[PDB]
């Protein structure tokens, strides 16, 4: 259940203001090589963090 | 064939599937929700 916005093209290898389903944060994104499963989502840190 | 389920608590499947109550060690996956 998403707000009415516009969504945008991804900016890859520089650093950025992104926002992924309500989720934000300031970072440079890169191609993971992480074996995400199939009901993952998106992983995170031991800081808990993205 | 090994199949194992967890029922669980709104309601949620999660499962694995092996070949072959055996001893060993794996952790099953959500399914459906």
């Amino acid at each position: 259940v998403c707000g009415p916005k516009k969504s945008t093209n991804l900016v890859k290898n520089k650093c950025v203001n992104f926002n992924f389903n309500g989720l934000t944060g300031t970072g440079v994104l890169t191609e993971s090589n992480k074996k995400f499963l199939p009901f993952q989502q998106f992983g995170r840190d031991i800081a808990d963090t993205t | 064939n090994l199949r194992e389920f967890v029922f669980k608590n709104y309601f949620k499947i999660y499962s694995k599937h092996t070949p072959i109550l055996p001893q060993g060690f794996s952790a099953l996956e959500p399914l459906v929700d």
